[PDB]
C-alpha cells in the first residue's frame, strides 16, 4: 500500500507524506492521445526526505499540480 | 625488394609523398666518389630505356 | 539514522548541553560490552538462512491453511514473498542490534508495514508469529555459538528480544 | 546520522545483505578508536567555557573593527550570539568525537551553512579564525590520538567553511 | 595522374608500359587514398611487370 | 590509408594503425622547413601482420606516437544496427499491477539502467523490488533507487573518471547523448560540491527527464531520433555511445571503463564559460 | 573488491569527499583485526591439503550413493573436480581472511554460483556438507579471534549456498 | 577497486595458489606501518583546503598568463573549475594513500584525463605543475604535524610522492 | 495471465490501438487449436492420481536413500506433500492447456520456484524425474496434436527447473 | 524486424511492384511446410537447457584451459556469463527459425558481437566452437523428437544449421 513501508528507502531525516492533484506533471501515457494519466492518479501520495522536501515541491508547483496535503510520514 | 623502400636512405629523402627521382648526378652527402661516373653508365639519355 | 550514541547526542542537544556524566558512562558501558555485541550480531548473520528456514517450517507446521489454495503463502510466488519478508525483518533486527537502537527497524521496516499487509490481505497475526519463531531461534544462536569466550549475554539477548517484540507488536 | 556503524549498516541494507566480516572489521575500528575520541571529548567538554571565550575574543583581536559602533561585533546581542555560535561548533565537535563520525557536524552545522551565513551577513573568516584559535589551545590540553581526533574534526569544520 | 604517369616511367625504367598492362589495383588504392606514394611503389615493385 | 577494404593478400590479419606524425615521416617537397599536411595530423594505415612490428618500430623512432591498433576486420563491419532502438518499446507500470506486469518492469529497468551488463541473482536489489510491487514507490522512484546503489556506484563510478560517469549517466537515465561541453562541466562541479547523491538527483528530477518518462515509464532510448535543444552532433555521439544490441556498459574491459566520446568532439558543439 | 578499505573509500568518493575521522576509524578496525585474520589464514593454508581430502570424503560418506557407478561422485574426473572445487573455496576463504572482507568470495565464488551449479547439476548440499566438515576440524587448529574469523567466512559460504 | 591486499590476492589467484609466505609478510609489514599510514592520510585531509590554496597561489604566481583574459584560469567560472580539479586530484591521491595502491587514482581520475584537457584547451603542463606544487605542500604536512609520535615516515612520503608523480606524468 | 487473447490485447493496448487484422488472425489460431488442446485436457483430467503416486515412488526408487529414515522421502508427511506437489504441477499443466498459454504455470509455479525450493531443501532433480515419468506414460494416453500440447507444457516445467 | 514474407515485400517494393507469381509461390511453400517449422522451433525450446548444458560440458571437456585460473570461463561469474551467452545465441537462432529469416539474429545478436568479445579478451574461437556444439545437439533434437508425424525435415535442418553457421562465422 502507499501506506509507506518503513522509511521507503528515502533515508534522510524526517519523512513527509505529500499528496498532490497531479496533472500531466507526470504520467502522460505514451499513447497518441492528449497527455492524460490514469484516472486514479488524481491524488498522488508520495514520501520524501526532509532534505529533498523543498526541491520536490518546487518542481511540483512549477509543473502545475497543486499540493493537497502534507503530513509527517510516520 | 622491401629493403630499398624500407630503408633509411630511401625514407629520409623520398618521405612518404614524393616520387623517386634521379639524384645520382649531384653530390649527395656521403656518396663515394665514383657515384658520378657510374651513374652515367646506368643512364642512357632520355630516349634510352 | 540513529545509533545508541547518536540518540544520546540528540537528547543532549535538545537541552543545549554537553553530554551529562550520566550519559557518558552509559555509553562507556556500551563500549565495554561491544565485543559481546559483535558476537551477537555475528550469531544472527552466520545463521540467517537457517533462522528463516526453521522459523518457516514451524510457521507452516502450525498454520497449514497458509499453504492451501486460498492461503496467503500459496502458490510459489507468495511463499517466496513471505520468505523474503522474514529475511527483511531479521535483517533490520540485526541492524538494530549492531546499533543499540531500534530506530532503523522502526523507520525503514516497521513504519507502515501493518497497513501494507492489511491492504494486501496478508494475515498479520501469522506474520507476527513468524517473527516470534525467528526470535526463539535467533536467540538460541546468540546463546550457544562456536568457541566464543564464556560469559553472560542475557542483557544483549533481552535487547535483541525487544527488537523482535517491537516488530511483532507493530505488525499483529 | 553518519557514523561508522550507520555507514556499514546503510551499505548492507542497500544490497539486501547481512553484515559480513568486511562490515564488522569496520565497526571494530570505530570501537577501538572510542577511547582516544572520548578523551578528546571530555577535555573539550570541561574547557568549553574558556575555549569559547578565547575564540570569541580572538575574532575581535583579528578583526579589530568588528567591535566599534555600527558593526557586527558590537553590543551585547551580537557578542552574545557569537559566543553561542562558537559554543554550538564545539558542542558538535564533541558529538562527532563521541559518535564516531562527522554526522552531527554534517546534519546540524554543515547542511545549510552557507545559505544561512550569506542571508545574515556572517563571514566564514571569523568562524575559521575562532576554530584556528581553538586548535592552537587544544594543542596543550591533549596529545597523541586524542589530539589527532580533536584536530580531525576542527579541521573538518574549517574546510566546510572554505 | 602526374603521380601515376610519373611513377611508372621512373620505376619501370622508362620501358613502355602499354594500356593493356596497367596494374589496376595499385592505383585504385592510391586514388581512394588508403596508401602513400611510398607504399604505392612497394606495390609496383612486387608486381609481375 | 583511411577507411579500408579487405583484410589480407597472401593472408594476413590486417591491422590498421593510427599515429601522429612529425615531419620525419611525410613532408612536402618544398623549399622550407618540413611540415606535414595539416589534415593528416593523425594518420592511419593498414598493415598486414608481418610488416607490423617493423612499422611500429619505425614510427616510434622517427618521432610519431601510436594512438591505436585494432584489427581491420573488426573495423570493417560498420556501425551498429539500430533498428531495435530507433523507436523502442515503451514499458509502463499501471496502477493496480497484475503480478507479472511488475515482472516486466523490473527486467527492463535493469537492462536499461545498468546498460546491459549482467546483473547476477546474488546481485539484484530485492528489498527495493518489494517496494515497487506493493506500490509504495513508482517506476521513476525505483529508477532512482538503482542509481544510488553500490552496484551502480561500483561498475560505473568508482573506477572511471567523472567525464565518463556523466556521459554514462546521460545514456542510462536520459537515453540521449550529452549535448555540450557545458553539460559535462556543469555536472562535474555539482558533484564536487554537493556530493554523489545530489548529483544523481539532478538527472532524475530534471525537466527533460520528466517530460519524456513522466513517472511510470522506464527510461528508454531516445537519442536516435531528433529531440529539442539538441545540437546536431549529438546524433553521432549516440553511435559512439551505444555499440549495438550485444554491446554493453561493461567495466570488465581489458582497458577499463573509458570515455567513448572524444573531448575534442564535444567542443565542436560550442564553447563558452562556466 | 570488497574490503573495509575499499568500502570507506567508495563511500567517500561517491560523496565527493576526503576521508574523514569516521572512515579512518573504520580502517583501524581492519588493520587491528589483521593479526587474528592472518593467523587463521596461515593455519588454513598449511592444512589445505588435508582439509580438502577430509571434506571431499565427507561428501561421499554423507551421500554414500554418489560413489556408485552412473553417479557424480564416481570416476577419477568427478572426484578430481570435487577436490579442486573445495580447494577453490578454502582458497578464497584464506583470501577473504587476508583481504579484510568478503570481496574475494563475492567476486569469484558467490557471483554466478547458482546459475553454474544449476546448469551442471551440482547440489549445494554437498558443498554445505564439505564446509560443515571443514568447520568441525578448524575447531582444533585455531581458537579465539582467529577461529571466529575462520568461522565467519565458512558460515558466509554456507549462507551463500542456502 | 584494489587495495594493496586485494592486489596480492589477484596475483596469487592468477597462479591458482594460496598466498606465498613471501606475499604474506609483505602484507604483515603493511599492517605493521598502518598507524603511520593513517597519520599520513590524516595529514592531507586535515590540510586539504590549504594544500589546494597554497598550490594555487603559487601556480598563478608563476604563470600569470592563466589569469589574464585568454588564459585558462580566467574568468571566475574557469578558476573555480581549476580549483575544483586540484581538489579532485588531491582527493584520489589521498584514497590511494589509504589503500596502498594507485588503482583508484588511475581508474577513476587519471584514465582519459589528458585527452579531456586537450579537448578543452586546458594547458596540461600547467596542470602538471599544479600537481607538483600540491605534492610539495602535502608531503610538507605529512612530515611536520600536530603532536604525532616521532619516527620515520620516509617510506610513506615516497609512496605518496609516486601517486603525485603518477598523476603529473599521466597529465603533462 | 498469458494466453494468445491476452497477449494480442496487451500489445494493442500498449500502442493505444484497436485490435486489427494481425491481432484477430492470431486469436483465430487459439480458437482453431482449442479442440486438440481440450481433448488433451479431458484425457489428462480423468487419468490423473496414479500419475502422482507413480512419480512419487519413482523419486524414491531413483534416490533410494530418500525412502530411508532421516531422509525427505520418509514418513507420511513428506510422502503426502510430495504427491500433493506433483498434483499441483499436473493441475497447472491442465490449466495451461485449457488457457492457451503458460500463464498459469508462470504465475503459480515458476514465479518464486527456486527461492522456495532452496529454502526448503527440495531438489529440482526429483521434480524433473517426476515429470520425465509423467511424460513417458502420457505417450500412450494421447497422440497427435494433443500429445504435442501435453509435451510442450511438461517440457516447459522441466526447463523451468533446470 | 523481418520475416521471410516481409523480406519478399521489401524486395517487391524496391521494384515498385505487386509480388511476383514467382515470390508468391515461394511463400505458399513456406506456409506449406509451417507445421514442420513449428515442430522444429518447438524441438529447440523444449530442450533449450539440455542443449546449452550438453554443449557446455563438451566445450570444457575440449578446452580445459577455460576453467583454469587465467581462463575465460573462470571463476563462477565468468562461467555464468558464458552460459548465458550460449542461451542468448540459441534464443536468437530459434527466433530466426520461426521467422524464416536471419535478420533478427544478425541485427540483435551478431552485430558488434565479435568486437565486444575482443574488447573483453573472450576467445572468439572458443565461442565459435560452443556455437558449433549447440548446433549438433539442437539439430539432433529437431531430427529425433516425441511422437511427431514421420516425414522429411532436412530442408529445415539445413536452414537451422545456416543460422548456427552464421553466428559461428560472425564470431570466430
Ligand atoms: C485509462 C484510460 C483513460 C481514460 C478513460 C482517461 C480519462 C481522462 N479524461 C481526462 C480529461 C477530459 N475528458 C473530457 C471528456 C468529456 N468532456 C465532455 O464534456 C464530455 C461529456 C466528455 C467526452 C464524451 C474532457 C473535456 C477533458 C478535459 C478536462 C479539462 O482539462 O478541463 C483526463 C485528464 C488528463 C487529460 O486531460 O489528458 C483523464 C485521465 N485517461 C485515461 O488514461
Ligand atoms: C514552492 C516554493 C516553495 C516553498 C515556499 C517551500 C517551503 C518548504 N519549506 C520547507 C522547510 C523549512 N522551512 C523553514 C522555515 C522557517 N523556519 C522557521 O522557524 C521560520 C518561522 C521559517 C523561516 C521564516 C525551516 C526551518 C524548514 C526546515 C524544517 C525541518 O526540516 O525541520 C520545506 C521542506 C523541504 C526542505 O526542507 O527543503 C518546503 C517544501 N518549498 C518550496 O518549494
Ligand atoms: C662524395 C662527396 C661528393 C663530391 C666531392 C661531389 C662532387 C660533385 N660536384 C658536382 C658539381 C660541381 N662542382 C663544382 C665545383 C667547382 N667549380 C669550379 O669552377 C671550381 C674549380 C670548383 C669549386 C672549387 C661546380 C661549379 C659544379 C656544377 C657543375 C654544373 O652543373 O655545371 C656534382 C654534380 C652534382 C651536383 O651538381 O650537385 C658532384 C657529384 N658530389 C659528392 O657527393
Ligand atoms: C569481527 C568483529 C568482531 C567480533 C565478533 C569480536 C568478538 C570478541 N568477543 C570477545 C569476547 C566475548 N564474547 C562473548 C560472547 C558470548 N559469551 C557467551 O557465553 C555467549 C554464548 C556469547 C554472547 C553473545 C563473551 C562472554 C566474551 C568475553 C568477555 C568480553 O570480552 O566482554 C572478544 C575479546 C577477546 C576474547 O575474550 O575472546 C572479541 C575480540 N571482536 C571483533 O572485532
Ligand atoms: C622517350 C620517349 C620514348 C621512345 C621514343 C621510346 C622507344 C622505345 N621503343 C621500345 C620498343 C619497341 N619499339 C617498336 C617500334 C617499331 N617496331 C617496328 O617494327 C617499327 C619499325 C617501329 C614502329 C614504327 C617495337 C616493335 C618495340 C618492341 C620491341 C620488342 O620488345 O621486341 C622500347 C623498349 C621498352 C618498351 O617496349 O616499352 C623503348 C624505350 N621509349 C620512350 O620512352
Ligand atoms: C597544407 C599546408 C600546411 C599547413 C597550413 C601546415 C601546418 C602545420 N604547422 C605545423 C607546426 C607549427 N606551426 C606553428 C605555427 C605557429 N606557432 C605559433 O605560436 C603561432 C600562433 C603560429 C604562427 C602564426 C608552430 C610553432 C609549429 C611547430 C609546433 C611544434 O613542433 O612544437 C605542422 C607540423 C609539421 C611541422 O612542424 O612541419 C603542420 C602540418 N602544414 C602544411 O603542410
Ligand atoms: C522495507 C522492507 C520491506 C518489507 C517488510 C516489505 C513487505 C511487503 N510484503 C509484501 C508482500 C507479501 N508478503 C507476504 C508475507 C507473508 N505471507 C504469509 O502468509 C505470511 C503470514 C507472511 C510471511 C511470514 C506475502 C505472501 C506477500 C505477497 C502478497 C500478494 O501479492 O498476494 C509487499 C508487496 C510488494 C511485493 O510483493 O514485493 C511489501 C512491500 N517490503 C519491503 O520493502
Ligand atoms: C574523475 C574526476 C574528474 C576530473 C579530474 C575532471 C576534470 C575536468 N576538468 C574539466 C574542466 C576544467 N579544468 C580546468 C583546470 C585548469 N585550468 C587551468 O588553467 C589550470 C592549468 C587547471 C587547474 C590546475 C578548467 C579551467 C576547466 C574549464 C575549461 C572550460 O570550460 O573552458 C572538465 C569539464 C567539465 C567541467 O568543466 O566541469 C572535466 C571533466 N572531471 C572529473 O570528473
Ligand atoms: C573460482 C571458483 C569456482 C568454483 C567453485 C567452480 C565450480 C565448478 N564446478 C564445476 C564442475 C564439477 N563440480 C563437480 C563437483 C563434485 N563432484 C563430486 O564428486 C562431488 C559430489 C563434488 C564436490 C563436492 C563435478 C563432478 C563437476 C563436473 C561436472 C560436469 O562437467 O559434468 C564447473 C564446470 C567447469 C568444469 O567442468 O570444471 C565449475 C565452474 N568453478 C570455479 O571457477
Ligand atoms: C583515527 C585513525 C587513526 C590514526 C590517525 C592513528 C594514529 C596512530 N599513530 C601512531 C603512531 C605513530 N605515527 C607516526 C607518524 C609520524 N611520525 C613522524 O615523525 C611523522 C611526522 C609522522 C609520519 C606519518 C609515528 C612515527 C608513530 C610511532 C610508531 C608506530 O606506532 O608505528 C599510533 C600508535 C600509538 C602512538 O604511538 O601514538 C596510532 C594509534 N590511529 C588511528 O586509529
Ligand atoms: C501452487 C504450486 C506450489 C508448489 C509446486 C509448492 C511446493 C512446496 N513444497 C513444499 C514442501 C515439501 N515438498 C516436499 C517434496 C517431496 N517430498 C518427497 O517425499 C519427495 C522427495 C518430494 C516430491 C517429489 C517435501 C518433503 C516438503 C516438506 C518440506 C518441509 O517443510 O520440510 C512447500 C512448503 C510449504 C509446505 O510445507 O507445504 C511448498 C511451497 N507449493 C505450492 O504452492
Ligand atoms: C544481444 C545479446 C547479447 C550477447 C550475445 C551479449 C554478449 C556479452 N557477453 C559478455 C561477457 C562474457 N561472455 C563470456 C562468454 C564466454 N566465455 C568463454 O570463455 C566462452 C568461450 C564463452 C561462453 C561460450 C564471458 C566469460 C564474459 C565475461 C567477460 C568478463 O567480464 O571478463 C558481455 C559483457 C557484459 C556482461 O558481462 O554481461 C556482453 C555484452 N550481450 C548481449 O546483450
Ligand atoms: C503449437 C504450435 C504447433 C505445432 C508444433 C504444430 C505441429 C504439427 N506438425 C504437423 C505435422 C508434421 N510435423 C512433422 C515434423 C517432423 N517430422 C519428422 O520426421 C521430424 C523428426 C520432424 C521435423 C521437424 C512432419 C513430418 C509432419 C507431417 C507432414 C506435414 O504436416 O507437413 C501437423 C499436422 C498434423 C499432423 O500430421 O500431425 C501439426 C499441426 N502445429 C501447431 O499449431
Amino acid at each position: 500500500m502507499s501506506v509507506l513501508t518503513g522509511d521507503n528507502q528515502q533515508r534522510g531525516s524526517k519523512l513527509f507524506k505529500i499528496t498532490i492533484a497531479l496533472s500531466p506533471t507526470l504520467a502522460h501515457h505514451p499513447w497518441p492521445g492528449l497527455d492524460t494519466h490514469e484516472p486514479s492518479q488524481s491524488s498522488y501520495s508520495t514520501i520524501v526526505s526532509l532534505e529533498r522536501l523543498l526541491p520536490e515541491m518546487t518542481r511540483i508547483k512549477r509543473n502545475g499540480g497543486r499540493i493537497l496535503e502534507i503530513t509527517e510520514g510516520e | 625488394i622491401d629493403s630499398y623502400i624500407d630503408s633509411d636512405e630511401y625514407r629520409r629523402v623520398f618521405g612518404e609523398n614524393t616520387v623517386p627521382y634521379f639524384r645520382g648526378f649531384k653530390y649527395q652527402v656521403g656518396q663515394a666518389a665514383r657515384g658520378f661516373d657510374q651513374m652515367q653508365q646506368l643512364f642512357a639519355g632520355d630516349a634510352g630505356s | 539514522m540513529q545509533d545508541a550514541f547518536t540518540k544520546a547526542i540528540v537528547a543532549a542537544d535538545l537541552r543545549g548541553s554537553f553530554l551529562s556524566e550520566q550519559e557518558l558512562n552509559q555509553l562507556t558501558n556500551l563500549v565495554k560490552e561491544s565485543n559481546k555485541r559483535l558476537d551477537a550480531v555475528n550469531a544472527i548473520t552466520g545463521n540467517a538462512a537457517e533462522i528463516i528456514s526453521d522459523a518457516a517450517h514451524k510457521l507452516f507446521a502450525e498454520q497449514t491453511d497458509l499453504i492451501r489454495p486460498g492461503g496467503n503463502a500459496y502458490p510459489n510466488r507468495r511463499m517466496a514473498a513471505c520468505l523474503r519478508d522474514m529475511e527483511i525483518i531479521l535483517r533490520y533486527v540485526s541492524y538494530a542490534l549492531l546499533a543499540g537502537d531500534a530506530s532503523v527497524l522502526e523507520d525503514r521496516c516497521l513504519n507502515g508495514l501493518k497497513e501494507t499487509y492489511v491492504a494486501l490481505g496478508t494475515p498479520t497475526r501469522s506474520v507476527a508469529r513468524a517473527v516470534q519463531l525467528m526470535k526463539e531461534t535467533a536467540i538460541g544462536y546468540v546463546n550457544s555459538p562456536s568457541g566464543v569466550t564464556r560469559g553472560d549475554c542475557s542483557a544483549l539477548v533481552n535487547e535483541a528480544a525487544t527488537y523482535f517484540d517491537k516488530a511483532a507488536a507493530s505488525i499483529a | 546520522m553518519k557514523t561508522v556503524i550507520t555507514e556499514v549498516i546503510a551499505s548492507a541494507d542497500s544490497q539486501g545483505r547481512f553484515l559480513n566480516n568486511t562490515e564488522l572489521q569496520a565497526a571494530n575500528g570505530r570501537f577501538q578508536r572510542a577511547t582516544a575520541s572520548m578523551e578528546a571529548a571530555r577535555a573539550l567538554t570541561s574547557n568549553a567555557d574558556s575555549l569559547v571565550k578565547g575564540a570569541v575574543q580572538e575574532v575581535y583581536n583579528k578583526f579589530p573593527y568588528l567591535t566599534q559602533p555600527g558593526q557586527m561585533g558590537y553590543g551585547d546581542t551580537n557578542q552574545a550570539k557569537c559566543a553561542r555560535d562558537i559554543s554550538h561548533y564545539l558542542r558538535f565537535i564533541t558529538y562527532s568525537l563521541v559518535a564516531g563520525g562527522t554526522g552531527p557536524l554534517d546534519d546540524y552545522i554543515v547542511a545549510g551553512l552557507r545559505e544561512v551565513n550569506r542571508t545574515f551577513n556572517l563571514s566564514p573568516s571569523w568562524y575559521i579564525e575562532a576554530l584556528k584559535h581553538i586548535k592552537g589551545k587544544v594543542g596543550s590540553q591533549l596529545s597523541g590520538q586524542p589530539l589527532t581526533e580533536a584536530n580531525a574534526y576542527i579541521d573538518y569544520c574549517i574546510n566546510a567553511l572554505s | 595522374q602526374a603521380v601515376i604517369r610519373a611513377a611508372y616511367k621512373q620505376i619501370f625504367g622508362n620501358t613502355y608500359i602499354l594500356e593493356a598492362d596497367r596494374v589496376v589495383i595499385a592505383e585504385s588504392l592510391l586514388r581512394n587514398g588508403s596508401i602513400s606514394v611510398r607504399e604505392f611503389v612497394r606495390l609496383l615493385a612486387k608486381s609481375d611487370l | 590509408m583511411n577507411v579500408l577494404t579487405t583484410s589480407s593478400q597472401r593472408g594476413g590479419k590486417l591491422f590498421k594503425v593510427t599515429m601522429t606524425l612529425s615531419p620525419a615521416l611525410s613532408h612536402h617537397p618544398w623549399p622550407s622547413l618540413d611540415t606535414y599536411e595539416p589534415s593528416q595530423n593523425s594518420y592511419s594505415v593498414v598493415v598486414p601482420l608481418d610488416r607490423l612490428l617493423a612499422e611500429m618500430t619505425y614510427i616510434k623512432n622517427k618521432g610519431g606516437r601510436v594512438l591505436d591498433i585494432s584489427p581491420a576486420d573488426l573495423e570493417a563491419l560498420g556501425p551498429p544496427d539500430i533498428s531495435s532502438v530507433a523507436i523502442p518499446l515503451k514499458v509502463e507500470l499501471w496502477a493496480k499491477a497484475d503480478v507479472s506486469d511488475v515482472q516486466a518492469a523490473i527486467v527492463a529497468a535493469y537492462k536499461q539502467i545498468f546498460g546491459n551488463t549482467y546483473v547476477l541473482e546474488s546481485e539484484r536489489l530485492t528489498s527495493a523490488e518489494s517496494l515497487l510491487r506493493n506500490g509504495s514507490i513508482s517506476v521513476r522512484e525505483f529508477v532512482r533507487l538503482l542509481a544510488k546503489s553500490e552496484l551502480y556506484k561500483e561498475r560505473f563510478f568508482f573506477c572511471t573518471s567523472n567525464n565518463r560517469f556523466t556521459e554514462l549517466n546521460f545514456k542510462h537515465f536520459l537515453g540521449r547523448a550529452p549535448y555540450n561541453q557545458s553539460e559535462i562541466a556543469a555536472h562535474l562541479d555539482r558533484y564536487q560540491t554537493f556530493g554523489y547523491d545530489a548529483e544523481i538527483d539532478s538527472y532524475i528530477d530534471s525537466d527533460e527527464y520528466i517530460q519524456a518518462f513522466g513517472e511510470n515509464v522506464v527510461p528508454y532510448y531516445r537519442g536516435f531520433k531528433s529531440q529539442s535543444g539538441q545540437t546536431v552532433e549529438s546524433f553521432n555521439r549516440m553511435f559512439k555511445l551505444y555499440r549495438g544490441d550485444a554491446g554493453s556498459d561493461t567495466n570488465l574491459n581489458l582497458q577499463g571503463q573509458k570515455r567513448r566520446v572524444d573531448p575534442k568532439n564535444l567542443l565542436r558543439s560550442g564553447r563558452g564559460i562556466v
